[PDB]
């Protein structure tokens, strides 16, 4: 049995221009574990993102949280890729400042 | 009010690629306070809060000791799942367990828990009496029956009514300031548009802390509004969590349709 | 505090 990662690209606080925050990617609902989670600046990859110890819902439901420490701009669009096996090929979610 | 503490653990087999991966982690409430992962640097249990660092050599000596003896169990346990479900060594499994109790406002034991998911699917589980066992399939049958022969629920009886509930007590008082909060969500609300002659407004919740949150939603002050878009709660990784729900309306109409915030950082609940 | 898991699915 599989199931498809549930995403959401969000900041860590509320996101305005030119002013420090961190922008989140959040997978949840998957199994198996394995996933690759890239955030994106202009359509590449941030190098520098940390993510959330491997844990799990009642429901046995893998949770994990990939983050990183940024400046949002009016000028530099923000989204989330991710793979897994679900998934035939990246699934890119923009970040929507709202 | 009411308390927990659970301890999440994956085991997941990499064929070749060395011995099963082990990553457990510990949780007060929704407080992540330990962590334990085989392929990190470490090789001992750590800390994930600061409450956490006033325990001494002791206590992570200890820690430590039981964190290698359950990813040894279970790594025992994935090869004999293999025998089980009748499977091949050339594929990768995941081996999951949950464990802890529930304490009242009195720090006094409620529920305990001790269970078993294997490839995502429930394996055992530690009945709600803590003296028998579930098991789902016919497999688990097998484990269930050498586990009741020889009492094996009497083990795990004795640390969920006694060193759990000893244990979370514990770290209820030593990290009194952080964990007893009640964070109160920060209320939000914004409007845009759908198509001219249709729109679209959310309410947000964000500087919360439980993650239990009710954003139902009200229209002309009847609570059928159920085609609502609902998204699960998030965190915000301050140790705080997140949630929006988007409702659409009759434009001309979005000051009829009210929003319903529920919460225990706040006394009454909020309405938008 | 941890739980010793030291009972595997076959004992």
């Amino acid at each position: 049995i599989q199931r498809t990662p549930k995403i959401q690209v969000y900041s860590r606080h509320p996101a305005e221009n030119g002013k420090s925050n961190f922008l989140n990617c959040y997978v949840s609902g998957f199994h198996p574990s394995d996933i690759e989670v890239d955030l994106l600046k202009n359509g590449e990859r941030i190098e520098k993102v940390e993510h959330s110890d491997l844990s799990f819902s009642k429901d046995w439901s893998f949770y994990l949280l990939y983050y990183t420490e940024f400046t949002p701009t009016e000028k530099d669009e923000y989204a989330c890729r991710v793979n897994h096996v679900t998934l035939s090929q990246p699934k890119i979610v923009k970040w929507d400042r709202d | 009010g009411s308390h927990s503490m659970r301890y999440f653990s994956t085991s997941v087999s990499r064929p070749g690629r060395g011995e099963p991966r082990f990553i457990a982690v510990g949780y007060v409430d929704d407080t992540q306070f330990v962590r334990f992962d085989s392929d990190a640097a470490s090789q001992r249990m750590e800390p994930r809060a600061p409450w956490i660092e006033q325990e001494g050599p002791e206590y992570w000596d200890e820690e430590t000791g039981k964190v290698k003896a359950h990813s040894q169990t279970d790594r025992e346990n994935l090869r004999i799942a293999l025998r089980y479900y009748n499977q091949s060594e050339a594929g990768s499994h995941t081996l999951q367990m949950m464990f802890g109790c529930d304490v009242g406002s009195d720090g006094r034991f409620l529920r305990g828990y001790h269970q078993y998911a294997y490839d995502g699917k429930d394996y055992i589980a530690l009945k709600e009496d803590l003296r028998s066992w579930t098991a789902a399939d016919m497999a688990a049958q097998i484990t269930k029956r050498k586990w009741e022969a020889a009492h094996v629920a009497e083990q795990q009886r004795a640390y969920l009514e006694g060193t759990c509930v000893d244990g979370l007590r514990r770290y209820l008082e030593n990290g009194k300031e952080t964990l007893q909060r009640t964070d109160p969500p920060k209320t939000h609300m914004t409007h845009h548009p759908i198509s001219d002659h249709e729109a679209t407004l959310r309410c947000w919740a964000l500087g919360f802390y439980p993650a239990e949150i009710t954003l139902t939603w009200q229209r002309d002050g009847e609570d059928q509004t159920q085609d609502t878009e609902l998204v699960e709660t998030r965190p915000a990784g301050d140790g705080t969590f997140q949630k929006w729900a988007a409702v659409v309306v009759p434009s001309g109409e979005e000051q009829r349709y009210t929003c319903h915030v529920q919460h225990e950082g706040l006394p009454k609940p909020l309405t938008l | 505090t941890y739980q010793w898991i030291i009972r595997n699915w076959e004992t």
